[PDB]
């Protein structure tokens, strides 16, 4: 926290929250690419 | 032997290549052999 309470991180009910979300993929995206694969991303599971 | 070639490139196709298998040429004469398959231990700076 920005007064030392020792916060979490997670982005949630601020506007940027879709944006950090999308983020944090992407990360394991890189993250599972470096490691030697490079073929296909992380599926998208639908509901709808 | 043609039908070997094949299915191999078709085996290495699905693990992250984008050309052909290249070929040796021990028809052009040389004086040692290809420093590719020479070595047993090599470094990469990817993972340093």
């Amino acid at each position: 926290k920005d007064d030392g309470k020792r916060v979490a991180c997670c982005v949630h009910g601020m506007a940027t929250f879709p944006q950090w979300h999308r983020l944090y993929v992407v990360q394991l995206e890189q993250k599972l690419g470096k490691k030697g694969l490079a073929d296909i991303g992380v599926p998208y599971w639908d509901w709808t | 032997h043609r039908l070997l070639t094949v299915q191999a490139e078709n085996a290495l196709r699905a693990k992250g290549f984008q050309d052909g298998l290249p070929y040796w040429d021990w028809t052009l004469p040389m004086t040692a052999l290809p420093e590719i398959v020479a070595g047993e231990t090599y470094v990469n700076p990817e993972t340093n």
